[PDB]
C-alpha cells in the first residue's frame, strides 16, 4: 500500500517497469514524449517499497516516485 | 581509532552527501571546486571503513596493553 | 610578568625541573662505560636537554606556578611585553604558508579546469604545471588582494547552484 | 590425459603504458574518474580477477604471478 | 522555422529542481514535434545518478 | 620513459613522494634546529 | 479482446526433492500463488526457495507463497530459458485470480488499452504544501 506516482517528465524508457520485481509499473500509450509511451502504476497494491523502480529512472529529477505508507502483509513482504 | 570507527558505523551516506554539498558550495563560491566530484563513500565502503577502523583500534589497544604489561612485569 | 607569570629565567620551579630531568638522565648514565655507544647517546641526550633549558630561559618565556613555559595569544598584550614570538609571529608564518599552499592548489584547479579532460588532470597531475604554480604561489597575499580588489576572486551566487530551499 | 607442462610464449608485453593509465583492467572503471567513487573502486577491484576477465586461464595465470609477488614480499 | 535554442550553443539551466540549476550546458538537439521538454542539454559534470544529459523545456533554458 | 614518467605523475605516487619530501624536510629542520617553541628571530 | 487462461489444476509439477522453504501456515489462511509454464526439454532450474528442481517436458505447475517469488522464478525462466509462464493467485476458498501477464502482453511493452492509474500530470515539486493540506488524511502527492 505504498503510493507510487509517475510524473510527466517521464520519457518512456521502460527501465522502471523492467526493474520492478512485483509487477506494479506498466507501459501505457502516451503522447507527451518521443517514445509515445508513459509508465503507470495500476497494481500499486503489490508495491513492496524496494525503490528499484526509482533507482533506474534516468530523468532528473526522478519521474517514478514512491511514497512508503501503510503496511500490510503484501507490503511488508511476509512469507511466514 | 576505535572511537573514530563509530563515525562510520552509526552514520549513513545521505547526511554526508548533503554536508559535502554545502562544502562544495563553499568551494564553488571561490572558484576552487574540483573537476572530480567529491562523493560521499558508498554504503558498502562506509561499512568497510567502519569495520576496518573498529578492528584496528581494538587490536592495537589490546596489543599495546599486553606488551606494556608483559614488558614491565614478568 | 604579564599575568602573574614570572620569567622562567627567574622561576625556581623551572630550574628545579631542569635539575630533576638532568639528574634522571645522569642516573641512567651510571650503568655504562662512558665511551660506549649507549653512553655517548646518553651524553648527547643530556647535552640536548641542557641546551633546551638554557635556550628557553634566554628567550624569556613565562613560567607559571609550575615550571612550564606559557604563551600569550593577544596582540598588544604581547607586543608591549616582548612576547610576540609566542603566537602572533607564528600566526603570520602559518597564515602565509597555508595561504601559499591553498593558492597554489586553487590556481592549479583553475588552470586545469579549462582543458580537454579536467577530470583526468586531477588523478594524473601535470608536474611541471603544478611546480610552476607552486612557485607562483609565494606572492599569494599580493595576488589574492589584487583579485579581491578586482572582484575576480569570488563568484556571484546567481551562478552557484543551490538546493531547493 | 597425461599430466604435462604447457606454456604460452610471451603472452604479455612488458611495457609501462598501462601504469600511466589507472583502471585499465576493468571496463567500467575505464573512461576517466567522473567522481571520487572511481578512485575508491579502482582499489576495491584491483585483485578481483574474476571481474577483469571471464577466462579461467587468465584468472589462473594472474593468481600464479600474484603468489610469486607475495612470496617475494615475504622474502 | 526552427524553435528554441540553436544546436551547439551554451545555455543556463533554470529548473530549480535540477542538479544543474544555474549551470551551463550545450544543446545537442531540440525536438520540433511538440514535446513538453524537447531541449536536450549535455553537461560535462555528472549528477548523483551518473548521467550528464537532460531534457528541458524552452522557458527554463536561457541561452548564453 | 614517457609512460614511466606519466606513472610517476600519478596521484598515488606523486602524493606519497611529496609527503616523503615534506616529512624529510621537517625531520631535517628539527634535526638541525630542535626544540624550537617560539619564533625567536 | 483478451481472455486470461484457465488454471488447470491437474498439471505435472517439477521433480523436486522437498524443501524447508516451501509453503507455511500463511498459505492456508490468506492466499498463495501458482506459476505454470511449458518446457521444451526436461532441464534443471533453481527454485527460489533454495535447492534445484527439474522441470519436465510440457506443462509444469509450481505453487509458492509470495507473488514476488513467482515473478523471480519467471524472470529466471525468461532470461536463461526463454520460457513464458502464467501466474495465478489462489485463495483458500477456491477463488482464483490471474496475475502477471495481465493483458497477455508483458509489462514493458505498450498494449494500447491499459489503464493509466496513478499518473499525475505535474512535476515533482508541483505538489501541494503540507501546511495547506494539514489535518487531511492524505499526503501531498495524492492531491
Ligand atoms: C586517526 C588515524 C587513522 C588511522 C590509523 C587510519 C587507518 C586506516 N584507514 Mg583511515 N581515516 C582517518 C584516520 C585514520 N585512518 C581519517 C581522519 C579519515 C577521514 C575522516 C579517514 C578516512 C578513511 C577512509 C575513507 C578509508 C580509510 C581507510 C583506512 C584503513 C586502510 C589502510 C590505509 O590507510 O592504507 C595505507 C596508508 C598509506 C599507504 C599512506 C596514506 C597516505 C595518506 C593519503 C596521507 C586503515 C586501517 C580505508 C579503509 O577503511 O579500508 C576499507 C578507507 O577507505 N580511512
Ligand atoms: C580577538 C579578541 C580580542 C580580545 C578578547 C582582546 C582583549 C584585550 N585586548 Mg586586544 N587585540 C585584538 C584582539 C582582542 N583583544 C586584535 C585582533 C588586535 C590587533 C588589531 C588587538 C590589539 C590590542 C592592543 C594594541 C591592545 C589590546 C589590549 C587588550 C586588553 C584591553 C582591552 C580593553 O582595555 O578594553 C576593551 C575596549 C574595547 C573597545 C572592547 C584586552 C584583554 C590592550 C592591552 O594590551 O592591554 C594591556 C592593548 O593596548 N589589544
Ligand atoms: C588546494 C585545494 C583546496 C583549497 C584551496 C581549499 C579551500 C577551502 N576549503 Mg577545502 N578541501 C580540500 C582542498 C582544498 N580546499 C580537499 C582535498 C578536501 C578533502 C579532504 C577538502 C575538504 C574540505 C572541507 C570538509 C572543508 C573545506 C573547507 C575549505 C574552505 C575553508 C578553508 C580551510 O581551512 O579548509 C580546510 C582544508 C582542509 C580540511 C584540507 C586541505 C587539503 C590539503 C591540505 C590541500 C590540498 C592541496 C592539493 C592536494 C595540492 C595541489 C597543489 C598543486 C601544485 C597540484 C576553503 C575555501 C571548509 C569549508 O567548508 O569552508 C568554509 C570545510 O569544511 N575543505
Ligand atoms: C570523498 C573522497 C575524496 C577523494 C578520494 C578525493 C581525492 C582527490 N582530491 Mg578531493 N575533495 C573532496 C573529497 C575527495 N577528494 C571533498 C569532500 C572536497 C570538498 C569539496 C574536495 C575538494 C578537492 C579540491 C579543491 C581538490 C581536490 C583534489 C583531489 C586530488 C588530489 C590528489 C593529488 O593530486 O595528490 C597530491 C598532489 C600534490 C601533493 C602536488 C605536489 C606538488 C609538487 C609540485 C609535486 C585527489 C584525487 C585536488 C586536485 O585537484 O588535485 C590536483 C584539489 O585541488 N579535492
Ligand atoms: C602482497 C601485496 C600485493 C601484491 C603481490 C600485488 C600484486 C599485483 N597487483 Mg596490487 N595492490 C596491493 C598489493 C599487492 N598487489 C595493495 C595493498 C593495493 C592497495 C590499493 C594494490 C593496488 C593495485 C592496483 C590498483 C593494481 C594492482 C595491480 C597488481 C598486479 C600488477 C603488479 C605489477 O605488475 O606491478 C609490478 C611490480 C613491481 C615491478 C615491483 C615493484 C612494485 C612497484 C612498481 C613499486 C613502484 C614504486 C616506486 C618505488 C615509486 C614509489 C616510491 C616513492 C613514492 C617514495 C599484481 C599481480 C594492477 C593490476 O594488474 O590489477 C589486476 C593494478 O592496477 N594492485
Ligand atoms: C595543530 C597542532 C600542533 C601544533 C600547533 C604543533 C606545533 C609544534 N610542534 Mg607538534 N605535534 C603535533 C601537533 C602540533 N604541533 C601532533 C599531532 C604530534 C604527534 C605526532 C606532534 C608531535 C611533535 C613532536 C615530537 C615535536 C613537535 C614539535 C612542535 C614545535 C616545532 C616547531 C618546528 O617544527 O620548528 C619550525 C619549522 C619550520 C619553521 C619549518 C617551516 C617551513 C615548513 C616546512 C612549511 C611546510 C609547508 C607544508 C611546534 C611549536 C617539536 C618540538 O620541539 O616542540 C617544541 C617536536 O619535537 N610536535
Ligand atoms: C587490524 C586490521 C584491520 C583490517 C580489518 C579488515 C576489515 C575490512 C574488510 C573489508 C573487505 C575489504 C576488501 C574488499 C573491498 C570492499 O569490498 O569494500 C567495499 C568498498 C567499495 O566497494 P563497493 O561496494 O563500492 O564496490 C562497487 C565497485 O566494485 C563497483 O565499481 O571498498 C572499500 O572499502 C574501499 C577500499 C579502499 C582501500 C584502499 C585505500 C588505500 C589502502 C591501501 C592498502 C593498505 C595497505 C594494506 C596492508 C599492507
Ligand atoms: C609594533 C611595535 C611593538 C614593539 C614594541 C617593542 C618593545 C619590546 C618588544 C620586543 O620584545 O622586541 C622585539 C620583538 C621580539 O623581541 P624579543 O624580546 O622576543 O626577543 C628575544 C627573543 O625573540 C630572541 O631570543 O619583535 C617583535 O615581534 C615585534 C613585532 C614586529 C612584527 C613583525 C611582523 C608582524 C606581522
Ligand atoms: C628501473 C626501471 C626504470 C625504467 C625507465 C623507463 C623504462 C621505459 C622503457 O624501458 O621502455 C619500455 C621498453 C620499450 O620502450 P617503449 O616503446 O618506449 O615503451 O620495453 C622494453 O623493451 C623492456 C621493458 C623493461 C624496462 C626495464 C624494466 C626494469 C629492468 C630492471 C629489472 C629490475
Ligand atoms: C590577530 C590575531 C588574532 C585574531 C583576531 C581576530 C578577531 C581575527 C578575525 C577575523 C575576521 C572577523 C575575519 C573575517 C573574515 C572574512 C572573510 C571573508 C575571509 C576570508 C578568506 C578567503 C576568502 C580566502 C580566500 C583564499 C585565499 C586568499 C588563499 C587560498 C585560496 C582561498 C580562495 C581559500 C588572535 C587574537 C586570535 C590571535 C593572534 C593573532
Ligand atoms: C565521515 C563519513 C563519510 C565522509 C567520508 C569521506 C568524505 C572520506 C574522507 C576521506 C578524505 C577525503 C581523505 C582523508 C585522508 C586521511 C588522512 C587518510 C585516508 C586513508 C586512505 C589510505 C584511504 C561518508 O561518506 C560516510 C558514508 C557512509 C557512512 C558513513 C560515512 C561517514 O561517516
Ligand atoms: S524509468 Fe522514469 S522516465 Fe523511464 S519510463 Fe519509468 S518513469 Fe518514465
Ligand atoms: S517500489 Fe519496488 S515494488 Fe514498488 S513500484 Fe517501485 S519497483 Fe515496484
Amino acid at each position: 500500500s505504498h503510493t507510487v506516482k509517475i510524473y510527466d517528465t517521464c520519457i518512456g524508457c521502460t527501465q522502471c517497469v523492467r526493474a520492478c520485481p512485483t509487477d506494479v509499473l506498466e507501459m501505457v500509450p502516451w503522447d507527451g514524449c518521443k517514445a509515445n509511451q508513459i509508465a503507470s502504476a495500476p497494481r500499486t497494491e503489490d508495491c513492496v517499497g524496494c525503490k528499484r523502480c526509482e533507482s533506474a529512472c534516468p530523468t532528473d529529477f526522478l519521474s517514478v516516485r514512491v511514497y512508503l505508507g501503510s503496511e500490510t502483509t503484501r507490503s511488508m513482504g511476509l512469507a511466514y | 581509532v576505535w572511537a573514530f570507527s563509530l563515525m562510520f558505523l552509526f552514520s549513513g551516506r545521505g547526511y554526508w552527501q548533503e554536508l559535502i554539498e554545502s562544502i562544495v558550495w563553499a568551494h564553488n563560491k571561490l572558484k576552487v571546486a574540483p573537476a572530480i566530484q567529491p562523493r560521499a563513500l558508498s554504503i558498502t565502503q562506509g561499512r568497510a571503513v567502519g569495520v576496518a577502523h573498529y578492528l584496528l583500534g581494538g587490536i592495537a589497544t589490546t596489543w599495546s596493553f599486553f606488551l606494556a604489561r608483559i614488558l614491565a612485569v614478568g | 610578568d604579564v599575568a602573574g607569570l614570572t620569567p622562567c629565567s627567574e622561576s625556581k620551579a623551572f630550574a628545579k625541573r631542569k635539575k630533576n630531568e638532568v639528574k634522571a638522565l645522569n642516573k641512567r648514565l651510571k650503568n655504562y662505560e662512558a665511551d660506549s655507544a649507549p653512553a655517548l647517546a646518553l651524553k648527547a641526550t643530556i647535552a640536548r636537554t641542557e641546551a633546551r633549558f638554557d635556550k628557553y630561559a634566554k628567550q624569556g618565556l613565562l613560567c607559571g606556578t609550575d615550571g612550564l613555559p606559557h604563551l600569550i595569544a593577544d596582540p598588544g598584550l604581547a607586543l608591549r611585553y616582548g612576547h610576540a614570538g609566542d603566537v602572533f609571529i607564528p600566526t603570520i608564518g602559518f597564515i602565509y604558508f597555508a595561504g601559499w599552499l591553498g593558492y597554489a592548489g586553487s590556481k592549479y584547479l583553475q588552470a586545469v579546469a579549462a582543458t580537454a579532460k579536467p577530470i583526468e588532470k586531477e588523478i594524473i597531475i601535470d608536474v611541471p604545471l603544478a611546480w610552476k604554480l607552486l612557485w607562483e604561489g609565494f606572492g599569494w597575499p599580493l595576488r589574492a588582494f589584487a583579485e579581491y580588489k578586482n572582484g575576480s576572486l569570488m563568484e556571484d551566487d546567481a551562478k552557484i547552484t543551490v538546493s531547493p530551499r | 590425459k597425461k599430466v604435462k607442462i604447457v606454456v604460452d610464449r610471451n603472452p604479455v608485453a612488458t611495457n609501462f603504458e598501462k601504469w600511466a593509465k589507472p583502471g585499465h583492467f576493468s571496463r567500467t572503471l575505464s573512461k576517466g574518474p567522473t567522481t571520487t567513487t572511481w578512485i575508491w573502486n579502482l582499489h576495491a577491484d584491483a585483485h578481483d580477477f574474476d571481474t577483469q576477465t571471464s577466462d579461467l586461464e587468465e584468472i589462473s595465470r594472474k593468481v600464479f604471478s600474484a603468489h610469486f609477488g607475495q612470496l617475494g614480499i615475504i622474502f | 522555422p526552427d524553435v528554441g535554442p540553436k544546436r551547439g550553443t551554451q545555455v543556463r539551466i533554470l529548473r530549480p529542481e535540477s542538479y544543474w540549476f544555474r549551470e551551463t550546458g550545450k544543446v545537442v538537439s531540440v525536438d520540433q514535434s511538440g514535446i513538453r521538454y524537447p531541449v536536450v542539454v549535455r553537461f560535462e559534470k555528472v549528477n548523483y545518478a551518473g548521467v550528464s544529459t537532460n531534457n528541458y523545456a524552452l522557458d527554463e533554458v536561457v541561452a548564453a | 620513459m614517457k609512460d614511466f614518467t606519466t606513472y610517476l605523475s600519478t596521484a598515488p605516487v606523486l602524493t606519497l613522494l611529496s609527503v616523503t619530501v615534506v616529512a624529510g624536510l621537517l625531520i631535517e629542520i628539527n634535526r638541525f634546529f630542535p626544540d624550537a617553541l617560539i619564533a625567536a628571530f | 479482446a483478451f481472455t486470461p487462461p484457465t488454471l488447470q489444476s491437474d498439471t505435472p509439477s517439477p521433480i523436486f526433492g522437498g524443501s524447508t522453504g516451501g509453503l507455511l501456515s500463511q498459505a492456508q489462511v490468506e492466499e498463495f500463488h501458482v506459476i505454470t509454464w511449458e518446457s521444451k526439454k526436461e532441464q534443471i532450474f533453481e527454485m527460489p526457495t533454495g535447492g534445484a528442481a527439474i522441470m519436465r517436458q510440457g506443462p509444469n505447475l509450481l505453487k509458492l507463497a509470495r507473488k514476488e517469488q513467482c515473478l523471480a522464478l519467471l524472470t529466471q525462466l525468461r532470461t536463461k530459458f526463454k520460457i513464458d509462464g502464467y501466474i495465478y493467485r489462489v485463495f483458500p476458498n477456491g477463488e482464483v485470480q490471474y496475475l502477471h501477464p495481465k493483458d497477455g502482453v508483458y509489462p514493458e511493452k505498450v498494449n494500447a488499452g491499459r489503464s493509466g492509474d496513478n499518473t499525475n500530470m505535474r512535476r515533482i515539486g508541483q505538489n501541494k504544501e503540507p501546511v495547506q493540506i494539514k489535518f487531511s488524511g492524505k499526503i501531498p502527492a495524492e492531491f
